[PDB]
């Protein structure tokens, strides 16, 4: 039930460069119960990292999850060209859970 | 391989009840495995709607999704019965189920398999 | 070793065969083959 706000809203940046995100709760704190996924036009949305310390199946090195306190920071190290999406955050500690906003990143 | 396929898009009316289901190729509902669903609409941010223990039988509901939507889930078959009750033009949109990997009390915080989701529209 | 084989508390002087030399197996591996498609037992069972 955790309200999450997903900042910066909207980014344009040159291929290949590294780019940070965060998103913030005001409800109950926790740490490795969050994770961060990313849905594409057209198809179901895919997982990126789970419990803020952990990779997925097939995930690339250039996701890394970061943060120890309420905030929860992603990093992406190259931004090649088919990761324009959008990303979202969701925990799992709370009560009935509800989803990010969304943060878009454009060329 | 390990995968999910959900059934096709469908067209309903008005006062009448919808059951959705999802099955899987080689993943069983088990007892320790449990599944979330959701909910996106036409450019909507992600609901979240409730999630099933197959094995002990607990569900968890969202509070205002308390008294038109129902959660079932049958081991044998492994599947998932969802009825909704009065869809409305606002449940019209596209529904996913999402399960961890999860065999032998071994699984991750995070759900990997991800269907393809339902289109339901109402009108 | 061979007080116990001799099954006496004395043994006079000689050469004496006892117990076998072996090695134990250090792990356990199986591979059966992979598939997973769940034979359709219940369409025989089922059908109308
Ligand atoms: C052989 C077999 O699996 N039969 C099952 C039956 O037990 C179950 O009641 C029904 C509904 O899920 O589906 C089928």
């Amino acid at each position: 039930e955790i309200v999450l706000t997903q900042s910066p809203g909207t980014l344009s940046l040159s291929p290949g460069d590294r780019a940070t995100l965060s998103c913030r709760a005001s409800q109950s704190v926790r740490i490795s119960y969050l994770a961060w996924y990313q849905q594409k036009p057209g198809q179901a949305p895919r997982l990126l990292i789970s419990g803020s310390s952990s990779r997925a199946t097939g995930i690339p090195d250039r996701f890394s999850a970061s943060g120890s306190g309420t905030d929860f920071t992603l990093t992406i190290s190259r931004l090649e060209p088919e990761d324009f999406a959008v990303y979202y955050c969701q925990q799992y500690a709370n009560s009935p859970w509800t989803f990010g906003q969304g943060t878009k990143v454009e060329v | 391989q390990m995968q999910l396929v959900q059934s096709g898009p469908e067209v309903k009316k008005p006062g009448t009840s919808v059951k959705v289901s999802c099955k899987a190729s080689g993943f069983t509902f088990t007892d320790v495995s449990s599944l979330q669903w959701v909910r996106q609409a036409r450019g909507q941010r992600l609901e979240w709607i409730g999630w099933t223990v197959v094995g002990t039988g607990n569900t968890n509901y969202a509070p205002r999704f308390q008294e038109r939507v129902t959660i079932t889930t049958d081991k044998s078959t492994s599947t998932a019965y969802m009825e909704l009750s009065s869809l409305r033009s606002e449940d019209t949109a596209v529904y996913y189920c999402a399960a961890p990997f999860c065999s032998e009390t071994s699984c991750s915080d995070g759900f990997d398999l991800w269907g393809q989701g339902t289109k339901v529209t109402v009108s | 070793e061979t007080k116990c084989t001799l099954k006496s508390f004395t043994v006079e002087k000689g050469i004496y065969q006892t117990s076998n030399f072996r090695v134990q197996p250090t792990e356990s591996i199986v591979r059966f083959p992979n598939i997973t498609n769940l034979c359709p037992f219940d369409e025989v069972f089922n059908a109308t």
